Order: structure tokens, then C-alpha cells, then sequence
DNA sequence: GGGACAGCGCGTACGTGCGTTTAAGCGGTGCTAGAGCTGTCTACGACCAATTGAGCGGCCTCGGCACCGGGATTCTCCAGGG
DNA sequence: CCTGGAGAATCCCGGTGCCGAGGCCGCTCAATTGGTCGTAGACAGCTCTAGCACCGCTTAAACGCACGTACGCGCTGTCCCC
């Protein structure tokens, strides 16, 4: 075999990586034009300080890593290895985040 | 020649971007049907920390968003950060 | 006499493309397709108008009839961007004078 | 209106009050020659007008554009037909309406390649 | 080689030859103007029929329109109001 | 030197698409077109410009039938296309009606 | 009430029988398995072309109901005309 | 025309579940039953367009000729032969 | 190796310039009326509660109606000269 890493293994490398680095894991182009976009829905004739774009950023990568987190637990539960939207959806909700 | 309005708007978040959060986690794989609830979890999400941080700013009399809206709006809404303060 | 007024809308046509790019120029034999074109979708357009007035009963056309008439002719991004393009240009009249 | 002024010959034309290119006087000049209706509003004229011309420009702009991939500044019949048959909205306009002089998109199937039910080849765009 | 040779004709129209002149090669270009491989041969026959019944039905209409109009010429615009009322509105013969 | 059937044809395609030409001969087109309205009316003149209009719908007609013709020979599993796909397609297209 | 927002959930389970006799008011007699999945789409999509008109002419009488008469125009409009509910 | 050439068009014997009736029990969506106002089209009065023709002068288009890119042969390599 | 399409030097298409023509787009007033802005009086449709037997909808299931599989030619495709 051309010593290919196990799709099982690849995620131990890369859980070094977040494990000991501090980044954000979100591109910042794509998400500035949707940081925009959604602000004309409910107020239009806005501007976007970059810190403002930033901030927004390192919430929502708090956010889905603590739903990564807690999703895990529960998959642990269900005796899968894999999480699936089933827990993510129980997660939002048993969180108060689903309402 | 040329696609219509607009694109990668919401589908900027790719596979990588899904995974390496997922990575963060500690899971190993994952089920496709993921990737489109990630996105729809993050415009949920978004849209209530926009929906303050816009009404903090048209009490401002500004066009302009700053760090501080969107930090009252996360502190308010239980999700503080406490970075990017003055 | 050879007076006879042909409604043709080649050079307004001619004078938008010059605006949009002026530098390209336009044929004459295309000019015709162009001309019929506007002809016919200025009947498509009038013609649902008045199918709506007779309907509600109206006995009227007004920017109302004009704009249903688009959105039931024109598709998704053609209809909201000619909706955008004529609400801008009855409410500019108001106050153009 | 009350309006003797320095001006009472021609203070703007209607449709360029507002700034457009079509004029909309002659298009109601002759609006109830075709009986659509009677007491035709001011808004049909310069909304009928408008969006006239955001059809009449988005044609020339696309026509304008296939010009230029086939090396030519003038917009041959051949330009427009490339335009209304590139997009799916456009498609459902003019879908059995013929263009004099104009011509059709070269499009080909899989099955009349040399290789049977296969059309890898290389490189060729379509 | 020489002369005719079998097959020739110096008999032109005379009451004939008004919807043979459209020769296999005729009908040829036009199915490969629409993109095609191959042809059977009772195709050459059809495509003039088939022919024949559009010219047909949009020349019973320009026909009448040049009638009501107390004139003998016919013009562009009586036969692209007969394709606009089948729905083949054909541009560019506006004026 | 010898083209093998098949060679041409797809040469042939990828020229007459990009190509602005009538492929019906002019002469016995005017004849047709005269005969046919012979009989409807005796006494008729016919402008030029009625017979270009009369041949490139006759034709785009014809060539947007080949295409679906054609999209109906490759439903089957033969390239050659016979009366079968014609007469199918004018059913499906309403042609005739 | 308005408690359903997103268009997410379906309810258009059309039944197999009434394909079928659809399908054999048509003269067919072998249906396969794949053919139910697109004979709804091919409703859905005719469905909500139709409806398009509907909702323009409705939206522009200010009215809250669908009547007969809006629909024959909308489906007049399109080239299917139905015949006895409207005129 | 004359052989090979690849599936898929019938019909088996057998599982799998969704189909149209039958009692019965809490609701739905139009029609009225009322009024108060918006739409909707009638009269006025000094004028505003935009239409209809006319003299002058300065401007726009097919013609030809230089280029540089597309049509022809003559070798270079990707197509079934050794 | 020719096959049959593609590249750099000669040859064909789009450009620029100048003349008098005689109608077109640009103002220019005349005259009766005519739409948008205010009121008019009349009835129509939109929301919420009532009566009493219908209607749609789900499981109770075991005989027959078709896509998957193997066979068999039988039609068609392509290569070769006048």
C-alpha cells in the first residue's frame, strides 16, 4: 500500500493540530459577504468595522466547537462513533439553543 | 460566460471548514447530511447576534458596526467574549 | 409625400448601446430585430395590462397594472430587477418635474 | 398650473425629467390607439418605459459581450442569438421565436463522437 | 462520360420542379444546421411534405391578411402575423 | 484521401452551426411559394421581403424539428434517423393539430 | 397560529394507484419502480408554474381567497384552458 | 446489403405493504347580518406639453489598402498494425 | 509514413474623411377640454360561532403483477468502387 494514512488515523494528526493551536477555522472573505448579506434582510445602508467581522467569527467558532463537543457525547451515547444531525438536533435542543 | 447575482455566500463553509471545527471536537467521520445543517445553524445563529447588534447600532445614529455591539449582543445572549475589548 | 412616421426604435436603441459601450457598434439589419423585439414585448406587456383592468373590473391603467404585467411575463431576476428599474422611474417622475 | 414663467415652450421632455432614453411621450401618444383601455394613469407610460429599457440594455450588454469572443465590434444577429440562448430565464422568453439572419448555439451529443456512448475527448469547452 | 449519359434534364420549371429543387444535399445542410450523424434515405421524401404543410398553413393566413388589405403585394408583415399567431414570431422584419 | 461515413458529418456539424446562410436554394423557393398561394388567390405579387421571411421560418422551423428528431434517434439506439422519429415528433410538438 | 414557517416538510405522498390509473387512463401497463418519483415532480413543477399566475392576479385584487376566475385567467395564460369554472 | 455485436424488452414461482368501506365525534370554510369609510369617476380655468411642417450648415456610412489572424501542404506524433 | 487540422508571410474585410442634397429633431403659440385632489351614497365581501350526519385515513394481509436475470436471433450500423 502507498502508505496512506488510515481515515481513521487522519483525524489524530489533525486533532494535534487544534489541540495545541490557537486559530479560527472559518474562511474570513466568505463570511464578511455573508455577514453582509444577512444585514440587509433587517437593516440595509450598513458598514462592517473589521473587528466587528471578527468578533462575529470567534463566536461561531465557539459555538460549533461546544456543539462539536457536546454532539460527541452524544454519539458516544448511541454507541456510534460518528455523529449525525439526529444528536446535533437533540444537542440544540437540550442546549435551549434549538429555541 | 458569467453566473447569475451571487455565490458562496452561505456555501463558502465547505467540507474543510465543517471538518476542521469537526476535528476540534474530537469525532473522526461524519454523516454528508452535516454540512447543510452546519450552514443552517450558523444563519440561525447569526441572524440573532446580527439582529441585536444592528439595533445597537441604529440607536447609534451610525452606519458603521463596531466590536462593542457585537459584544453586547453576545454577552446578553449568553455567549460572552470577552475578546476584542478596549 | 413620403412622410409616413415608422415607429422605429433604432436609435434609442443605438443610444442605449452607445451608453453601455461605446464602443461597439450595431448593424443595420440588426437594428430590425431590436425594433421588433421592443415591438413585441410592448404589445406582450400592453396587452396583459388590459386583460387585468377588464378583469378587476377597472376601467384604468395605471404603474400597478404595468408591474403585474411584469412579474407575469418576466422571470425570477428579470421581473424583481424591471419591478426595481420602473419603481424607480414613476417615483423619480414625482419629483423630477 | 399657475406656472407663467421665464419658461412656457419646453422645459423638459417627460421622459427626461427623470433622465431615461426611451421617451415615454410617444408611447402614450398612441397608447389608446390600441384599445387596452381608456384613461390610461401616468404611471403605466414611464413604467412601461423603464423596463423596457432594462430589457432593451441587458441584451445589448450580453450581445455586446458574445461580440467580443468573436472578435467583432459590430453585434451581428449571431451575438443576440448566443445571448438568449445562455441563460434558462432568458430561455423561457423567445423559446420558439425566430431571429432573421441569426443562427443557432453548436451543440452536439455524446453518441455522434467517434467513441460510442462516450464524449471524454480533451479539452474541447462543451 | 460524355454528353447526358442517363439522368439528364434541360426541362426546366413548366409546371414542375417547385418542391423537387430542394436535393438531397438541400435537405442535407439543414439537418446538420440542427446537428446529425446520419439519415435514412426516406427522409428526403418526408422533409418536403413536412415542408410543405408549415408553408401552407402560414401562407393561408398572409394571404388572407393581403386580401383585406385591398392591395396585391405581399409583404413582410402579413407573413410574420400569420408566425406570431402559430407562436414562430420571427424578428427583424419589422422595418 | 477516402473519408470513412461519419468523418465529414462532424465537421460538418461544427461549421453550419456558426455559420449565417440559407440552405434552401433561392430560385425554386420563390416558385414554391408562388404556386402555393397560386391557388388560394389567382391574382398575387409577392414582395422580397416576404419571401426571406417566409424561408427562415420554413427553415428554423425545420432545423429546430431536426434537433428534436434528433434527441428522439438517440431515446432509441440508432444514429440514423427515420420517418418514425419525424412523425413522433410532430405528434409530441402539436404539429399535428 | 403560523406556527409553520420553512417549506421543508412535504406532504405531497400522491398514492401509487392513482398513478396507475392515471397511468393506464393514458394507455400505459408496465410502470416502474422510478417513474412515481418524477410523476410528482413533473405535478410540482407544472403545479407551481400555474400557481404563479395565480398568486400575481390574486395579490393584485387584494383578495385572501383563490377564486375560479383567477385561475382560468392564470391557466388560460399558460396554454392549458379549462372550460365550465370561469367565464 | 451481407455476419458479430450488447442490452433489454416478455413471462415464471414467491415475498412485502399499502389501498377503498364501516360507525362515529369535534371541528372548518363559505353565506349572510350589519355600517363607516376608502376607491371612482363628474365639472372648472389660464395656461403646459408634445405634435405638424420648413431653411441652413456640419456631420455619419459602403468603397479601396496597408497590417495581423484564418484557409492550404508537409512533416511531427496518438490512433491499431507488428 | 500519411491522415486532417493548426502556425507565420501574401491577400480580403472593418475603418477613417469630405462634399451639396432635402427631409428629421429640437422650440413656439394657439384653444376647448381633461386627469388628479376633495365629497357621495348605496351595497359587497372578510372575521368569528352553530347543526348533524358525511368523509376521508389509518392496519386487519398470502393470492397474482411486473423488474431484475439468462438465451436467441434480428434488425441495423460501418467500410469499399461508379
Amino acid at each position: 500500500k502507498p502508505h496512506r494514512y488510515r481515515p481513521g488515523t487522519v483525524a489524530l494528526r489533525e486533532i494535534r493540530r487544534y489541540q495545541k493551536s490557537t486559530e479560527l477555522l472559518i474562511r474570513k472573505l466568505p463570511f464578511q459577504r455573508l455577514v453582509r448579506e444577512i444585514a440587509q434582510d433587517f437593516k440595509t445602508d450598513l458598514r462592517f468595522q473589521s473587528s466587528a467581522v471578527m468578533a462575529l467569527q470567534e463566536a461561531s467558532e465557539a459555538y460549533l466547537v461546544a456543539l462539536f463537543e457536546d454532539t460527541n457525547l452524544c454519539a458516544i451515547h448511541a454507541k456510534r462513533v460518528t455523529i449525525m444531525p439526529k444528536d446535533i438536533q437533540l444537542a440544540r435542543r437540550i442546549r435551549g439553543e434549538r429555541a | 460566460r458569467h453566473r447569475k447575482v451571487l455565490r458562496d455566500n452561505i456555501q463558502g463553509i465547505t467540507k474543510p471548514a465543517i471538518r476542521r471545527l469537526a476535528r476540534r471536537g474530537g469525532v473522526k467521520r461524519i454523516s454528508g447530511l452535516i454540512y447543510e445543517e452546519t450552514r443552517g445553524v450558523l444563519k440561525v445563529f447569526l441572524e440573532n447576534v446580527i439582529r441585536d447588534a444592528v439595533t445597537y447600532t441604529e440607536h447609534a445614529k451610525r452606519k458603521t458596526v463596531t466590536a462593542m455591539d457585537v459584544v453586547y449582543a453576545l454577552k446578553r445572549q449568553g455567549r460572552t467574549l470577552y475578546g476584542f475589548g478596549g | 409625400r413620403r412622410k409616413s412616421r415608422k415607429e422605429s426604435y433604432a436609435i434609442y436603441v443605438y443610444k442605449v448601446l452607445k451608453q453601455v459601450h461605446p464602443d461597439t457598434g450595431i448593424s443595420s439589419k440588426a437594428m430590425s430585430i431590436m425594433n421588433s423585439f421592443v415591438n413585441d414585448v410592448f404589445e406582450r406587456i400592453a396587452g396583459e395590462a388590459s386583460r387585468l383592468a377588464h378583469y378587476n373590473k377597472r376601467s384604468t391603467i395605471t404603474s400597478r397594472e404595468i408591474q403585474t404585467a411584469v412579474r407575469l411575463l418576466l422571470p425570477g431576476e428579470l421581473a424583481k430587477h424591471a419591478v426595481s428599474e420602473g419603481t424607480k422611474a414613476v417615483t423619480k417622475y414625482t419629483s423630477a418635474k | 398650473g399657475k406656472q407663467g414663467g421665464k419658461t412656457r415652450a419646453k422645459a423638459k421632455t417627460r421622459s427626461s425629467r427623470a433622465g431615461l432614453q426611451f421617451p415615454v411621450g410617444r408611447v402614450h401618444r398612441l397608447l389608446r390607439k390600441g384599445n387596452y383601455a381608456e384613461r390610461v394613469g401616468a404611471g403605466a407610460p414611464v413604467y412601461l418605459a423603464a423596463v423596457l429599457e432594462y430589457l432593451t440594455a441587458e441584451i445589448l450588454e450580453l450581445a455586446g459581450n458574445a461580440a467580443r469572443d468573436n472578435k467583432k465590434t459590430r453585434i451581428i444577429p449571431r451575438h443576440l442569438q448566443l445571448a438568449v440562448r445562455n441563460d434558462e430565464e432568458l430561455n423561457k422568453l423567445l423559446g420558439r421565436v425566430t431571429i432573421a439572419q441569426g443562427g443557432v448555439l453548436p451543440n452536439i451529443q455524446s453518441v455522434l463522437l467517434p467513441k460510442k456512448t462516450e464524449s471524454s475527448k480533451s479539452a474541447k469547452s462543451k
